[PDB]
RNA sequence: GAGCCGGUAGCGGGCGUGGAUCCCUGGAUGUCCGAAUGGGGGAACCCGGCCGGCGGGAACGCCGGUCACCGCGCUUUUGCGCGGGGGGAACCUGGGGAACUGAAACAUCUCAGUACCCAGAGGAGAGGAAAGAGAAAUCGACUCCCUGAGUAGCGGCGAGCG
RNA sequence: GUGGUUCGUGGAGCCAUGGGGGAAUCUGGGCGGACCACCGCCUAAGGCUAAGUACUCCGGGUGACCGAUAGCGCACCAGU
RNA sequence: GCGAGCUAGCCCUGGCCAGGGUGAAGCUGGGGUGAGACCCAGUGGAGGCCCGAACCGGUGGGGGAUGCAAACCCCUCGGAU
RNA sequence: GCGAAUGCCGGCAUGAGUAACGAUAAAGAGGGUGAGAAUCCCUCUCGCCGUAAGCCCAAGGGUUCCUACGCAAUGGUCGUCAGCGUAGGGUUAGGCGGGACCUAAGGUGAAGCCGAAAGGCGUAGCCGAAGGGCAGCCGGUUAAUAUUCCGGCCCUUCCCGCAGGUGCGAUGGGGGGACGCUCUAGGCUAGGGGGACCGGAGCCAUGGACGAGCCCGGCCAGAAGCGCAGGGUGGGAGGUAGGCAAAUCCGCCUCCCAACAAGCUCUGCGUGGUGGGGAAGCCCGUACGGGUGACAACCCCCCGAAGCCAGGGAGCCAAGAAAAGCCUCUAAGCACAACCUGCGGGAACCCGUACCGCAAACCGACACAGGUGGGCGGGUGCAAGAGCACUCAGGCGCGCGGGAGAACCCUCGCCAAGGAACUCUGCAAGUUGGCCCCGUAACUUCGGGAGAAGGGGUGCUCCCUGGGGUGAUGAGCCCCGGGGAGCCGCAGUGAACAGGCUCUGGCGACUGUUUACCAAAAACACAGCUCUCUGCGAACUCGUAAGAGGAGGUAUAGGGAGCGACGCUUGCCCGGUGCCGGAAGGUCAAGGGGAGGGGUGCAAGCCCCGAACCGAAGCCCCGGUGAACGGCGGCCGUAACUAUAACGGUCCUAAGGUAGCGAAAUUCCUUGUCGGGUAAGUUCCGACCUGCACGAAAAGCGUAACGACCGGAGCGCUGUCUCGGCGAGGGACCCGGUGAAAUUGAACUGGCCGUGAAGAUGCGGCCUACCCGUGGCAGGACGAAAAGACCCCGUGGAGCUUUACUGCAGCCUGGUGUUGGCUCUUGGUCGCGGCGCGGCUGGGGGCCUAACCCUCGGAUGGGGGGACAGCGCUUGGCGGGCAGUUUGACUGGGGCG
């Protein structure tokens, strides 16, 4: 319902219960309530699985159980990840929906190796985090707009297109 | 038919109002034109 | 110096040589807008603190006065007391700044540093006692008029500029 | 690398500066047009300075200047 | 310098589509197999979906040509959550 | 010193007493006033509305509104009439609307951030609305106002007092106001309908009936008290590793009461009691009638909302705005005086109202059949319905009237007999048009093509029968069959609104969207595919540097693109070009860096030219590259009794057209040749295929459905046509009233055959030839419109294009700067193939890091990057993205030549 909300954890100790199922109109991202310990809450990112019936979180210690993320330097070899947490705690680093997150496909120093999700491979840094789990996205791919134009539906530019014009009109156009 | 005089007090009125044209450099200036220049009124005077 | 209540000549009424109309200059009022500046705003409208009479408050309580924008100095203390800004036909310097058109094209050039826009000073600004000019060991502020000179000279050495 | 100057890249200086190096306090330091010797001039890199020229909104004067389609377009409940 | 009370858009915020028709997901029940696939029947009510007013339009013909009008009148037509 | 510039300005004639009265929704009669009335006032027939030609709220316009006088001009005629003149007068609100409250877009904007200056952005706060919020209603009353004036009924906020009550006491917090769409239950006013059941004013004329007969109405609003009606939330304790920066609030976990419980916000009764209340109505206009007095009646059943309770419930996806009130509280003061309540007295503003208002008062310059947003829109009939025909309330007869009825244009009605042959074309029109039953083909992505195609039904009468709302159900109402019998006319959706169908082909799939005043299409758009630039502080777009956009997006993503469902399938060539990679080698800018020469120099010196070598991107050179630009061979021979071909011979090219298709809208020789369709068919449609010049990605062959697209054919039907011939309403014609307009030197302007500058009323010869007019018919006056748009000419102009010229924007790029440290290293060089050293100086690799930037993540500290780079200066380069010029003459027309 045209709004944002979470997206970057950098408060622990806290109690990670998985709020719920909000699946979420706005990015791709399919996200549920997650219930804190206070009762502080948050639409939080979409992570796939980790059942309505809550139950997680993160932290400086540990604790892979899907979902869930802690800094580069506290993370496995060989693990699927998102909340792409790019420079020290820029929050999100990538991975929007975007299933298929990074790998923490080797580490190195203060710096740790990742699978580009999107379709490359280099190193982040030191401390910065990310939280593993999948995405939630069920392929949102696919699906038909049939005798429509779901698009207009869209909300989302008609902003239509047009090449062959009538003209010599627009940039690099 | 649909000329293009459809006049909008709240419209017409803004839009030109002897504020903006003030607030302007531009409007200020032929303004104080007009004024001296030639004498009359003005827009919103209008 | 003896007539008047403006252009209105008209009705109805009136001031005046114990110096009226009007001519001057310095005044007190100067409602609302407008740099506006207390606050808001489609100008000429609608809103707020302090003082204020106290006011009809017939045995019941309000306009008036006021006041305060913001950038400037700085007696800094908690900052109290001075200047500004908006104009303005033309003219002034700075800041920025163009094609036409001429060259019988047009890229150099010209129109020009013009036209315009901007800022700002003034009643005038501009500028102004020389690391100046030139060469007779000669001259001396800056400015402006005549002259120097359409010369010395600049140049697709062309139109021109000069 | 541009300016202004008569100088439109030129044998092309002075003064003014956009970037970078970054001297001297009187035998110092620019200048007299590439530069150099010698001569001659001047003393910078802060400031103020009425008067002599310009301009007419205003007021006056004067006209081989006009007369209501001329003159400012507008001689009077016109920049309406 | 002047303009989106022209028009093309885009942001914000309200209003508006008389009637009718077609009958997909579903859910209820029944149906030979292990469960089912899956069938059928009921319910059901979607779709830039159909038939059509207002409303949006303005092909196809008719008039009009110093018109009613610097684009309009007539018959006709498309769209019609 | 002026005809004279389609000259400017002013007047004044033309056509011309012909053309027009702004919708073919018509009028006519009696009286009245007046100098004078088709055009005014009263009255009586008649016609047009009626979803309007209704009242209403707005916006716009602002006295246009009323009343008494008046018509000079405006009223396209009059005119005593006016939305025209002068004069006077009219619109009042604690509760309606705007503010004295709230914010999104957006606009402003102290601080903050960047510009040559003017300026740009912009936090918080403020401006900003029929979005949020807020305390009333019905009747009366003037020439006009009215939810404001009357009155009857219903309230709210502030203040002072006292009475009672309780930690009151910010707006900081928390809920909180807060919402999408499509759909639908339960209940109820609005609104409508039958009543012969109640009240009353009268009638019946006529043949008939005084009868459940005709005609009016039988309602509007309300303290709470009160039962149909829902409508919204649950209730205690404690922990509060503690949040929503600060504690009791709410958020989160645990144990008990966790209902149809109790809670708190709209409709019915009603009913306090008021009003209305029509038909009156004795005084009074018995008439511009009605102002104001009987009594009214005040009742029942019926239908029933597309938004009344309500923030409903159910479904769905594209998944639906922010600040007053309510409770928590710090500052803080009350805490015998702070807030809640109760009663009594006291206070309540600023500006808006008239009348117009699907409009002569609003935009179109005009009383112009143009547009303009919301509210039920009364009924009867039609399956329903703001569609339709008649009409209710209310509105109006178009502001020019008579008179003839000729041609002729308009709009409309009809036909035999034929029934498209008319013609480019069934363009028009006419067929057909509504609901029910029967019945439905090729093809299909099985949804559809079906309303397909093709019939048959419908009207009013009586009979017996079955259903769902009807509080049981018993004058009441509805959906409905049923089946039987029967009546009449040419006809029985009787009138009115209402598809022609089919057979085929081509393109594009489809609903669309678009060139306002020609073109709605095979043009774009698309859902859908493919290459593809991009890792964020993105990449591209605006921007002078900030900055916004992007996107609070983050590779199932964001931008660039050529096609444009789906199906089937997209082959061959990277020699040139764009690009991606390479960077060893050639080249080469600024620059370092020295041989050497030069000028002056008595001399130390003092200026230049300077070159060997080191030196950047670029370009040259190697490769990769096709849903990147682009291109994808020629002729001779051969079984072929005749013809490419199965094969063979070759010259050039980068290979040298593949699968599908084919005289297609790419095929001019052509109406190509064969076939079908026909009385013949240069359109079609099938097939061949020597494809003048298809072809896979600006796709290629096909493709159900789909199209106001285009073309081909058959049934149906009609004046489209074989000529039509009749008619109805409207101008045209005669009357009265009014009364333009472009063009025009001027003119009393005939035919001829000849002529002239070669298409003459005006010149020659001749022949007919009285003067004027009106209703017409087009030929000539080279008629009107417009100093040709087609043409050439001006070394005119303006837009798009590329290997045109140049230059700028941006982008890449060497050295230089505020760009600081530490170390690892190889190259040159001159000196003393060499190695040792030496100054020189060149390359480069590293965490750091103190600039810089960014970073943030809750503070100024940390973090990341870091000598980058941003960014300044010079270098060089790409560079049609843009800016400015240019691209000759000849020419027995411009060009090509």
């Amino acid at each position: 319902q045209y709004r944002i909300i979470d997206f970057k954890r950098d408060k622990d100790g806290i109690p990670g219960r998985v709020a719920t199922i909000e699946y979420d109109p706005n990015r791709s991202a399919n996200i549920a309530l997650i219930n804190y310990a206070d009762g502080e809450k948050r639409y939080i990112i979409a992570p796939k699985n980790l059942k309505v019936g809550m139950e997680i979180m993160s932290g400086p210690d540990a604790d892979i159980k899907i979902g869930n993320a802690l800094p580069l330097e506290n993370i496995p070899v060989g693990t699927l990840v998102h909340n792409i947490e790019l420079k020290p705690g820029r929050g999100g680093q990538l991975v929007r929906a975007a299933g298929t997150s990074a790998q923490v496909l080797g580490k190195e120093g203060k710096y740790v190796i990742v699978r580009l999700a999107s379709g490359e491979v280099r190193m982040i840094l030191g401390k910065c985090r990310a939280t593993v789990g999948e995405v939630g996205n069920g392929g949102r791919t696919d699906k038909p707009f049939v005798k429509a134009g779901n698009k207009h539906h869209k909300m989302k530019a008609p902003n239509v297109r047009g090449v062959a014009m009538n003209a010599v009109d627009h940039p690099f156009g | 038919m649909k000329r293009t005089y459809q006049p909008n007090n709240r419209k017409r009125a803004k839009t030109h109002g002897f504020r903006a044209r003030m607030k302007t450099k531009s409007g200020r200036n032929i303004l104080a034109r007009r004024r001296a220049k030639g004498r009359h009124q003005l827009t919103v005077s209008d």
